[PDB]
């Protein structure tokens, strides 16, 4: 009202911006089946000691 | 995510509520929906203050309850799944019959 | 926010074990454990409600346990 | 658990210029803007220079504007200080200052380097 | 240039009793847009690097010990410890974040009487 | 702790906005529509559950829209 | 043997119902009511006659 120095009384706007910055993103990755490399290993029943 | 890996269906990492980004490794990204880290509090209609709400890495994890751990770190080799094969043993020989 | 979707039961399932498949398998269920010792008077309103709203046993019993079970998820 | 650690310290005699670095680990560095601070011995902590976020944005201490060039290489994790024309008055101990984690200042110290000693003398 | 003025330059004080250091402005370190303070404490132990206790005029910062806090409003902040320990010996340098040629003061040194 | 249990209507109340409050109104609500969107199928399972439990056109709505609260937020 | 993380993100969620109050030095609470009588029998007021 009169005290915040506006003469007309009621409810009035107000915005408040601020700038944000990000530390510390976290990473989200594909992978394609181009790259990809399974590995088999197999053993025999040799009887080695 | 620090040091970290996690093998996330895509669906549910497309859902989280969590300011993403292109992620084109370009300086100055900007965030979509910061809204989510940010809160405003009007305390009694006579000022509104910001905060940034702190770091999430503990609601992360707590959020990745059923997601499989991989060891990303070194090679990024992962060590969960499952393959089929079949074996063509007509080739093989005993060695040991002679 | 971010805790409350965790990715429980989304479709890919392995033999290797989960994260934290041991300490987040009983949250959910202490969650509501925790918040039935805390607030009684729940108790007795659902009682009411199944009661007033089921006109088989196992009406009851449903409506009981889904009154307990649903109150405390939403809060 | 973050660690700034220095390096390039050494001795130099007037005139001759120097480049420091300041290597880094413990957080993403591309984020964060970093700080030079020095310490004369027996003097108070004197700040020296800044870099922003943006690699572009730099600032200077006016004691030492136009003598020196920071330098940031956020791709191999690491800070870069250019020292020209040294002088026998430029010999102090010189920290490597992170931005603050928490705060609303852009630029803020809360985790110092170890620290390390350059000598201008003859 | 905001230069930082401290009143006290050494202080030596029995362990267990409480200190007070001072840290005056030459302007007032009121940031127009927020109405926060920027004035940051720091403490160098002696053959060690500094540190941040209290990273505003009386928000301490995270690690610090129960017993620091700050107060102040316009330019004559203070640096109240409750109980001094032994590790309390080092230099207190006070800061002024408001404007980019951040000035430190002078700094005072505390001491076993 | 884990955002499972906030301090939603317990308590205090006061004439001043409580921490977070038009932020976390719609929280849950939000959750369950995303999880409904995300999951159909269930939708279809708990209309059956409720068409072949205790059936009154009241008790068959409540138990259906009851389980529906309860299975998302439970998760 | 891995540490779980930073609960504080998670804190602020679960602190979504509560009140906040500001704590520097003095724990000045803003958030509350009190109950007063007025025993106005000694009051008067200026400039009646
Ligand atoms: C966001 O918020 C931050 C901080 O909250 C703001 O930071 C400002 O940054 C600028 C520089 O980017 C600072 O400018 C410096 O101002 C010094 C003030 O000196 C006098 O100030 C009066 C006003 O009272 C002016 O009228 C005079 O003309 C003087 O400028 C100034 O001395 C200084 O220049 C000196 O130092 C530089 C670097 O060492 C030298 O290159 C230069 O030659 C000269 O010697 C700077 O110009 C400003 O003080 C900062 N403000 C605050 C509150 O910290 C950002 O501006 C805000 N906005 C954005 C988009 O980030």
């Amino acid at each position: 009202g009169w005290g915040n120095g506006c003469g007309l009384f009621g409810k009035g706007s107000l915005v408040t911006c601020a700038k944000f910055q990000c530390l510390e993103p976290i990473e989200g990755k594909v992978v394609q089946y181009e790259n990809l490399k399974y590995t088999v290993i197999i053993t025999v029943h040799t009887g080695d000691q | 995510m620090k040091n970290k890996a996690w093998m996330v269906h895509r669906q549910w990492f497309f859902d989280l509520p969590l300011p993403w980004a292109s992620g084109a490794t370009t300086e100055t990204p900007t965030w979509n929906r910061k809204e989510l880290l940010v809160t405003f509090k009007n305390a009694h209609a006579k000022k509104q203050e910001v905060v940034v709400l702190g770091s999430q890495e503990g609601a992360m994890h707590t959020a990745l309850t059923g997601a499989t751990e991989i060891q990303n770190s070194g090679g990024t080799s992962i060590f969960a799944g499952h393959l089929k094969c079949r074996l063509k043993m007509d080739k093989l020989e005993l060695k040991g019959m002679s | 926010s971010v805790a409350l979707a965790p990715h429980v039961g989304m479709g890919l399932d392995t033999r290797t074990q989960t994260w934290m498949s041991a300490e987040g398998a009983w949250r959910q269920v202490e969650k509501v454990e925790t918040w039935a010792l805390r607030h009684p008077g729940f108790t007795i309103l659902a009682l009411f409600l199944a009661h007033y709203i089921g006109t088989s046993l196992t009406q009851k019993v449903v409506i009981f346990i889904l009154l307990m079970l649903v109150t405390p998820s939403m809060t | 658990q973050v660690e700034l650690v220095e390096s390039g310290g050494d001795v130099v005699q007037p005139g001759k210029s120097l480049r420091l670095s300041c290597a880094a680990s413990g957080f993403t560095f591309t984020n964060y803007a970093m700080h030079w601070l020095r310490q004369a011995p027996g003097k108070g902590l004197e700040w020296v220079a800044v870099i922003s976020s943006d690699v572009n944005d730099k600032y200077y201490a006016d004691s030492v504007k136009g003598r020196f060039t920071i330098s940031r290489d956020n791709s191999k994790n690491t800070l870069y200080l250019q020292m020209n024309s040294l002088t026998p008055e430029d010999t102090a101990v010189y920290y490597c200052a992170r931005e603050q984690a928490v705060g609303t200042n852009p630029w803020a110290f809360d985790y110092w380097g170890q620290g390390t000693l350059v000598t201008v003398s003859s | 240039h905001i230069v930082m003025t401290q009143s006290p330059l050494s202080l030596s004080v029995t362990p267990g009793q409480p200190a007070s250091i001072s840290c005056k402005s030459s302007q007032i370190s009121s940031w127009g847009s927020d109405g926060k303070t920027y004035l940051y404490w720091y403490l160098q132990k002696p053959g060690q690097s500094p540190q941040l206790l209290i990273y505003e005029v009386s928000s301490r910062f995270s690690g610090v010990s129960d017993r620091f806090s700050g107060s102040g409003s316009g330019t004559d902040f203070t640096l109240k410890i409750s109980r001094v320990q032994a590790e309390d010996v080092g230099l207190y340098y006070c800061m002024q974040g408001l404007h980019l040629p951040l000035t430190f003061g002078q700094g005072t040194r505390l001491e076993i009487k």
